[PDB]
């Protein structure tokens, strides 16, 4: 319905693989 | 946001200032401070004030040299071959008026320092946890990496733990947090780059919703591009604007932006999951029932579409899980597979081969928009062997919904 | 309603009298208010005349400079840069003799001052919660709010509670805590903006079916004029013109009408779900049947027409649930989503494609106006699997009434 | 009908309500 | 790769050092460092720095004549047939300041030296394991190698133990560890050989992905090259790029490639399970299928395509399992079996019978892409049975994934 | 998707793989 843009991110790919990687870090067990 | 929610952007915070102000107090004598820190940890209280005037005269080392420019919206911290401290990133001193505290003559210049500044950053990421059992972990963790630098380090407070847990909620503590991280995220081969083991959490605190549209990109292994194509929800796709909203650096690792919760940039953050709760749950959803181990226990958001949100998981999760598109990637020479074989299914019925949006979308009326019942079958499948769920968790909810 | 139940607005309250007064008896001054409370708190006994006229010699901060006109229901509180106070948004005193009590003199002048108005604020919204479980998490709550005021205070009542439970049938008291939460809603960045951890529960105070109707609304995600085309009982119709009436102000974030009342505006609100029993249950029922977390815990109201509300929650709950709306939010550029639909099923018995009331009430006539098997088999699904079901609540009733 | 949709005064009720309920969230035990 | 985690090879260490520098501690005779390291153990408290030194003292063995050219990456260690030592695999000698300690002068100059390096040395393999039962295990096999040189020995270090495992943070221990494997490793007949007891656990240290390409090999019984050409994966595929770089001598069996993190190589390993995460799920998993005892421990890596690597793993382990191409391996003269007769069965059905990756794509293709009901039993059958599984591991997935 | 080959320049793969899994064995724990 609405267009797709880069929106001046193009490492974003690679950058929301790493905020998941410290997100990982943080989660609480047991 | 309308109300209390309205978001504040880390690029919004440098149209009006251009510094980050770092009020350090007192500033008196690194001997006496680390006297104030040593006993005061140990007698089971400590001024935060002490802590941070501490923190910052032990963490001047102008140590790190640029080998490539450092800039960030606007701000320029260094150019091209500078040698620059840790408080590069930060500005400013505010003396007060301290207060007194019990104090140990017997420390030393040497001893302590190379392991100390490390100890009190990692009562951060301790504090932030709440489970018992697993706040033992980090401790032990903390323990180990100051017993890396000689001591027999044995933990200094006491099983009180009241004391550095409220350390979170002091503005200049949180910035030097910030400023410790940022700056061994820029050398990360430097010396003292182990005083990131509890400065870490800092990085892209409250950014839930970038972490989950991560974890989405890995689970389906997809592009951003072709993720944000499977968005049938609009609540969804407007969260999913205001994430992306451009001129905010939120692909730059060498950033201010994922600190803007610590350094004060933004008071509500535009990538927390409480903010982009409709994006949250369809995330986390359709990425439990494509074999996430952490989805699980994702928090299930308050205020959304409930059922809307999960008919256009569970579609997204189906394309995918019946959609495993394997390929030759080698070959003994010669011998080389090409596929397109038929490729017309069972009529009108057979589901598309690709993970095409439009494709499925056209699929779905044939099936009446009505989840089919080998559909509700993937996500039984999925949800059921599932255990130990808590209240209010994605997993408790997707079990619920599809097991029976 | 007839008796003592007709509902009083808070837009007839101002037509009374132009001003809300605030009864502060006697001045003893604040340095010896102060020793009252202090001391009154740690023996377990403290007037609550000597609670009030603390709280306000402490909260004379006229502080907060006013950004636009603040105006409710024809009272102008300020106009463009007036500097206002939290009296300012009401006005008197009324002075005259008083008690004895404990008093401590080693109490400081500027220190207990900044944490102590926080903490009796505070114990308005712990004294009103009735189950201990939950009064400790906000009493620890207050604690570690207090603990950021610092000093490391420690609760300064004892065990034996009960002596804040009473300060909430005290009208002055909760003038107080409306004017504080009023004035620091308008003043979201203001030092002491954390003072709103207890004076929250007064804002929107007895006005459930509000909150209700907004409920809906984010669970069946659609707009307040589309859930009230989808009110088919007439006395939910007659309650919701009751709670729509103009001149209220009830889409004024900056307004008295929230604090209707704790400012004594209104002895009987017109959206209490007291007042509103069908809407509420109608509403909350077809919301806990869309997997509402909250709504199985709410309270199942007394007199009211079981039959018609259920049936009529179900048809609309069917309705959102069957027809989750799915379309394609974003593409690249030339491959498009577009339903050519056909827009038929299976004859008379296929359901509506939308939410049109009006085409579900066709279907639902031509079903001979009696649940399907299919509609009760929805009903069926979304109230088995809940557990730990209280008795008199919407989540049990559902149970009991579907899952068979 | 009893009566037709008429858009009474509150014009930013949508927003209002969920604020409401944001509230009236904060008060489950 | 990306950010902080991209990859280091072997090769490029060497190509900006000739020398791997081992910094050996402040000389104070070997009879002296006995008596720290000796008492110090038996006390509980001794420092890695005499620990180091006494190391070096004792493993001055020239013992070891070449039987060929000795090179690695462009440095000769040796060449014809001349005589080496340990550290002549490393190089230096940095002094500090040293520390006072326990020590005992009653040690011998010699009986001690011969089984107190291998104790030391094995602590390594000890400090590097968890589970209590297991580290009892190692603890009990170093006793009783010890015991094999010196009758009466009983272990030195208290039941505490915690002292050890920081030795493997210092970078000089376990280049001494390093250096000591990769010598016994060339001399296997020399007397000192059992001083690989501790030593072992530093060879192929984080290079779990190649162990788990050898696993699979082994397990299918098919050639590197023919397990390559059955990676279904782009993720896998790009991974085993990443370990088949040219010219890091991984297949080399006398390079200083093994000891890649001990001697301080590479900060991350191209060759880890964390940086191959899909090749080694889908290895583990495929090998698991077809009865491999211990791939049911194998860690569950995080962030990959669970669900298309479980697929091409299935449709990999059901061709291994379903053809086991039995063929005369003897005949006794003249009686020999010819496979000609059948080389086609039943139906675009019947699977392939061979283990041709092109032909099991093609019969997958037209099994509609979907694992068929013989192909899901073959995976039940082969995970039922599984008794005892932690969380968050392979065996645990694949039971849960496959068990109904 | 699109396929690439190449013989692997280490030959002796196939031994040292299995060598290394040998170490591997050894590390596990019960």
């Amino acid at each position: 319905k609405v267009r797709e843009y880069l929106k001046s991110y193009s490492r974003l790919d690679q950058a929301v693989g790493e905020i998941d990687e410290i997100e990982a870090q943080r989660a609480e067990k047991s | 946001g309308a109300m209390e929610d309205p978001v504040e952007y880390p690029a919004d915070y440098f149209r009006k200032s251009k510094e980050i102000p770092l009020y350090i107090n007192t500033t008196k004598s690194l001997s006496d401070l680390r006297g104030y820190v040593y006993q005061g940890l140990k007698s089971g209280n400590v001024s935060i004030i002490h802590v941070n005037s501490y923190l910052y005269g032990a963490l001047k080392d102008i140590r790190g040299k640029l080998d490539k420019d450092w800039s960030s919206f606007g701000i320029n911290i260094g150019k091209a071959g500078d040698t620059i401290g840790i408080f590069d990133l930060v500005s400013l001193k505010a003396l007060d008026g301290v207060l007194p505290d019990g104090v140990s003559d017997a420390s030393r210049t040497s001893a302590d320092d190379k392991w100390l500044p490390l100890y009190l950053l990692g009562l951060y990421r301790v504090g932030r946890t709440q489970m018992p059992e697993y706040r033992k972990k980090l401790m032990d963790g903390l323990t180990n990496q100051c017993k890396m630098i000689n001591e027999q380090f044995e933990p200094l407070v006491p099983e009180g733990r009241d004391i550095f847990d409220v350390w979170g909620n002091d503005s200049n503590y949180t910035k030097i947090v910030a400023a410790v991280d940022m700056f061994f995220h820029m050398f990360k081969k430097h010396e003292c780059a182990s005083f990131r083991y509890g400065t870490i959490v800092s990085r892209f605190k409250d950014c839930a919703a970038l972490a989950t549209f991560g974890h989405l990109c890995k689970i389906t292994g997809m592009s951003t591009e072709d993720v944000t194509t499977w968005i049938l929800n609009r609540e969804v796709a407007d969260e999913m604007v205001q994430m992306m909203l451009p001129g905010q650096e939120i692909d730059k690792a060498d950033s201010y932006m994922p600190y803007l919760i610590d350094f004060g940039l933004s008071s509500k953050s535009p990538y927390s999951s409480v903010k982009n709760p409709a994006f949250h749950f369809w995330g986390q959803l359709t990425a439990l029932l494509l074999r996430s181990t952490r989805a699980r226990n994702a928090r299930q958001p308050d205020d959304i579409e409930y059922t809307s949100l999960t008919t256009a998981g569970l579609l997204y999760a189906y394309a995918v899980g019946s959609s495993a598109d394997l390929a030759q990637q080698f070959c003994v020479g010669d011998n080389k597979y090409t596929p397109d074989d038929s490729t017309g299914g069972l009529t009108t019925n057979a589901p598309p081969q690709g993970r095409d949006v439009v494709e499925w979308l056209g699929w779905f009326e044939d099936q009446n928009r009505k989840p089919t019942p080998d559909m509700m079958q993937y996500a039984k499948r999925a949800v059921m062997s599932l255990q130990g769920l808590r209240e209010k968790t994605i997993g408790k909810y997707a079990k619920s919904e599809f097991d029976k």
